């Protein structure tokens, strides 16, 4: 079984601004096999109401999800996706940076 | 332009842990449009996209009926494929299977696909000239020998020619306001300090459709292929799509810099660059 | 539509 890691990327479905509704996403790509635990965290904490996309694939075999939250950007609030995978020796925190 | 219709399908066994796990989904082009999940409470395929909930109770019949097979002989081909590859029980494996057409502008075929993979590399693969197989490995030259004997790429060849490019056609119409209407990005650049003498540069796609687009530096009309970060095109989750490309530019000279945007839906390609 | 004659056994 050779594994292949999930790149990971944090973002916002509209441009962020403080105080205006918005999606946060963590999208999960290019792993193998296909089990994966991804969380969104709101100030290091598990956020409740995540919503996710049914498993698909590329053209070379691995695997991608979106995993979805209705927030609120805030200045000070910080936001992260966690993600594990068998590939992985802890859990990877990604956090999310508006700018990009 | 060109169009395509795929269903994707994916069986991972879990032993111990009950029977495995089936999920299909099927998209136009880059829409998502119908899916089925063996692991939901009743299972049906269900609608994805506005354009195919006025599909008939017939239509949600029949593919349920269809996915409900394929989750069938998956879970006997998990099984069969442990003993062709002399791999123990206690172990989890994943069959993937991926089929479809592409169609072009006038409505003909360009190229029917019909491929399979075992724990994520290359099993088995109907070659383009759809009445021909590629093994993988010796494991594969079982099956093929099998789909030989039963004539399974003129079955394949038959639904590829006809039922996919006709459905492909159907679909295309009755969604055609948004699967035939381009949506070009919206683009900026955008500038942050690194140090007091370098800056990164990053150049914006957003809210376009579909997801095939050419970001890229230049550096006095050179690219910058190697000194660019170029993130993977990723789903904005209202079916339009985003992208970046990222530059660290030396003090003084973001103006040798300019950003390139190509997509089908930009009346001309884009020349953008960062000034204040 | 999805094709209704896929393989049966690998």
């Amino acid at each position: 079984m050779i594994q292949r890691t999930p790149k990971i990327q944090v973002y916002s479905r509209h441009p962020a601004e403080n105080g205006k509704s918005n999606f946060l996403n963590c999208y999960v790509s290019g792993f193998h096999p296909s089990d994966i635990e991804v969380d969104l965290l709101k100030n290091g904490e598990r956020i409740e109401k995540v919503e996710h996309s049914d498993l698909s694939f590329s053209k070379d075999w691995s695997f991608y999800l979106l995993y979805y939250t209705e927030f609120t950007p805030t200045e000070k609030d910080e936001y992260a996706c966690r993600v594990n995978h068998v590939t992985l020796s802890q859990p990877k925190i990604v956090k999310w940076d508006r700018d990009m | 332009g060109s169009h395509s219709m795929r269903y994707f399908h994916t069986s991972v066994s879990r032993p111990g842990r009950g029977e495995p796990r089936f999920i299909t989904v099927g998209y136009v082009d880059d829409t998502l449009f119908v899916r089925f999940d063996s692991d939901a409470a009743s299972p049906r395929e269900e609608p994805r996209a506005p354009w195919i909930e006025q599909e008939g109770p017939e239509y949600w019949d029949r593919e349920t009926q269809i996915c409900k097979a394929k989750a069938q002989t998956d879970r006997e081909d998990l099984r069969t494929l442990l003993r062709y590859y002399n791999q123990s029980e206690a172990g989890s494996h994943t069959l993937q299977n991926m089929y479809g057409c592409d169609v072009g502008p006038d409505g003909r075929l360009l190229r029917g696909y019909h491929q399979d993979a075992y724990d994520g590399k290359d099993y088995i693969a109907l070659n383009e000239d759809l009445s021909s197989w590629t093994a993988a490995d010796t494991a594969a030259q079982i099956t093929q020998r099998k789909w030989e004997a039963a004539r399974v790429a003129e079955q394949l060849r038959a639904y590829l020619e006809g039922e996919c490019v006709e459905w492909l056609r159907r679909y295309l119409e009755n969604g055609k306001e948004t699967l035939q209407r381009a949506d070009p990005p919206k683009t900026h650049v955008t500038h942050h300090p690194i140090s007091d003498h370098e800056a990164t540069l990053r150049c914006w796609a957003l809210g376009f459709y579909p997801a095939e687009i050419t970001l890229t530096w230049q550096r006095d009309g050179e690219d910058q292929t190697q000194d660019t970060e170029l993130v993977e095109t990723r789903p904005a989750g209202d079916r339009t799509f985003q992208k970046w490309a990222a530059v660290v530019v030396p003090s003084g000279e973001e103006q040798r810099y300019t950003c390139h945007v190509q997509h089908e839906g930009l009346p001309k390609p884009l020349t953008l660059r960062w000034e204040p | 539509r999805r094709f209704s004659r896929s393989p049966i056994r690998r």
